[PDB]
């Protein structure tokens, strides 16, 4: 149905595994999607 | 539901990295037997090139 | 739901068939904070959470 | 269980199996019907339930006419065979009296698609013991016409992969590998269009078709048998493993590559290598040692077979090589990208004689010119070599400017510069600018 806003709406925090080939797929298709915030992973690792 | 479906999915996940594990073995385990052979047959050659 | 049908039907679109399910993982975080908004909304929305 | 079993995905193998299991009226009214033998419906009665009395139930089918009886107790003894509370003594019961194993095999190969590929999954997994290999058995069944059907059947996609799996499973022993080799014409085209194809059952059939290649690739005689005689496919296996997804199809597509160009193959050091950069294999392969493979396995493939085409490439780039090119027609890309260029060693030797070689190379794109063939393909490729050589050595050489005047080169330069040809186009106007912009100077 409708999903609205008044202030936010209940939102999860989802782990996500996957395989290494369908991998990149899998982020180009989320990209075109545009709905998921990743949270920080590797942070530590620089640049 | 869908927590009994993500257990699903994480099982046949496990087994997916299972079965394809299995398979790089067997390709490991063949390329082994052939590599042997190739190499057994040369070093017994040369190995027995002085008996000759 | 609408995500896991997209990555689904991606899946069906490669030719891989190992599965890549998703699920909730509940923390104690403070989640974000999602406002969806029209045209006749998004610069009153924007302006007034500055 | 037995000393090994077949592991077949089954994704339409399993329903056969369990339509076979659905279908079990036969197993006893048959007997009542008078067409099997009570010591048969003794026989089928153990079937009927989830060491001796293989031999009459054999017989049993081999006399049945019913087609039905017949794919039901094949079912019932790949079943035993594939099941482990039964699969030990199916083992056995073949292993301590190989004789009958002919006949259970000439049993096999009839009736049914699907009868037919149950006997024929049976016959594979009797036939893949580690004893009783019978490699006149296994190739006798290779030339049976029913399997050879079913496999070139490539719309019957199932059926298709069953046959690719128990004809990859068959040549695992390396005994029945040269038999499988025996008639290969029957079946590769066939599995090479399947690679051809792709370019969860169809990720399934690539990876053993791909095994199955790799499997016969053993042999250095049949690898360059396969190298030669189905050059395309080899050719194409490049592209196949560029545009593959998973990873074991490109490890087993780099191993097989790597396998026929190994040095152990005759001819390999050569024509093989040769054949490569016939491919644009050195790019594709640069892109693959590029791309971050997560197989260590297939890393240290893609590493030797980089070292392998580097070397080849170096072995191009012989000043030798060139000229004998130059003589014939019909000039290779890969000399002229270093001889003519970077290895300037190859520009001195062409300056001797009064730029013998620069002449040579003249004469042949007049003749080209003069011939009035250029709108051929062949004849525009060669054409555009020539030209690029020809400015190659014009920048190395300002002196040749005066002998391509005198043999009328910048004539028929500014007239090939309005060719039609793009690509030789291009090699046109950038060699009639490096002849106006520092000779002409």
């Amino acid at each position: 149905k409708e999903e609205a806003i008044f202030r936010s709406a209940e939102m999860a925090l989802v782990q996500f595994y996957i395989p290494q080939e369908i991998s990149r797929d899998s982020a180009y298709t989320l990209g075109q999607l545009g709905l998921v915030q990743f949270r920080d992973l590797n942070s530590k690792v620089r640049a | 539901l869908t927590p009994n479906q993500v257990n699903d999915e994480l099982n046949k996940m496990q087994a997916f990295i299972r079965k394809e594990a299995e398979e790089k073995a067997k390709e490991i385990q063949l390329k082994a037997d052939q590599e042997y052979e190739i190499e057994k047959t040369n070093i017994v050659r040369n190995e027995t090139n002085n008996i000759d | 739901a609408t995500l896991q049908a997209r990555l689904g039907e991606m899946i069906a679109r490669l030719g891989i068939d190992v599965p890549s399910i998703i699920q909730v993982l509940d923390t104690n975080h403070t989640p974000p904070t999602f406002h969806r908004t029209n045209k006749f909304t998004a610069g009153f929305q924007s302006i007034c959470d500055c | 269980m037995g000393a090994t079993k077949i592991l077949m995905d089954s994704t339409h193998f399993n329903e056969i199996r369990s339509i076979i299991r659905s279908r079990s009226v036969a197993w006893d009214a048959l007997a009542r019907s008078e067409e099997l033998s009570e010591i048969d419906a003794s026989t089928a009665k153990a079937l009927e339930s989830i060491g001796k009395t293989l031999i009459p139930l054999i017989h049993l089918l081999s006399t049945s006419d019913n087609e039905d009886c017949k794919k039901s107790v094949q079912n019932l003894i790949a079943e035993l065979l594939s099941s482990d509370k039964y699969g030990d003594d199916t083992v056995k019961f073949f292993q301590e009296d190989p004789k009958q194993l002919e006949q259970l095999f000439d049993v096999s190969l009839k009736g049914d698609f699907q009868t037919v590929l149950i006997s024929g999954f049976n016959v594979v997994s009797l036939l893949v013991q580690n004893g009783l290999h019978n490699v006149k058995l296994v190739e006798k069944l290779l030339k049976n016409n029913n399997l050879i059907n079913i496999l070139q059947n490539i719309e019957q996609m199932d059926t298709c992969y069953v046959c690719i799996r128990l004809l990859q499973e068959l040549a695992v022993i390396p005994e029945y590998r040269d038999v499988i080799w025996l008639h290969e014409k029957k079946f590769m085209p066939t599995l090479f269009k399947i690679l051809q194809r792709a370019t969860h059952l169809g990720i399934q059939l690539q990876y053993h078709s791909l095994l199955l290649i790799w499997l016969l690739t053993f042999n250095p005689v049949f690898a360059n048998e396969l190298v030669q005689k189905y050059l395309s496919d080899f050719l194409d296996l490049l592209k196949l493993v560029k545009i593959t997804i998973k990873e074991k199809v490109s490890r087993l597509c780099i191993s097989i590559i790597l396998q026929c160009c190994s040095t152990r193959v005759k001819q390999h050091k050569k024509v093989i290598k040769q054949l490569l950069l016939l491919g644009n294999a050195l790019p594709t392969v640069q892109s693959l040692s590029e791309r971050k493979y997560s197989d260590e396995e297939l890393r240290q493939d893609i590493s030797n077979l980089k070292e392998i085409l580097e070397n080849e490439y170096q072995e191009l780039t012989s000043f030798d090589e060139y000229v004998a090119e130059l003589d014939s027609k019909l000039l290779c890309w890969s000399p002229p990208h270093v001889d003519n260029g970077f290895w300037s060693d190859n520009i001195d030797e062409f300056k001797k004689d009064n730029y013998k070689i620069f002449r040579q190379l003249i004469e042949l794109l007049q003749a080209k010119v003069r011939n009035g063939d250029v709108n051929a393909k062949q004849e525009k490729i060669i054409i555009q070599v020539a030209l690029n050589d020809i400015t190659h050595v014009v920048e190395l050489l300002p002196e040749s400017i005066d002998v391509l005047d005198k043999t009328g080169g910048k004539a028929d330069i500014m007239e090939l510069l309005n060719h039609s040809d793009s690509r030789v186009k291009y090699e046109a106007l950038k060699a009639t600018q490096a002849i106006i912009g520092y000779t002409f100077k």
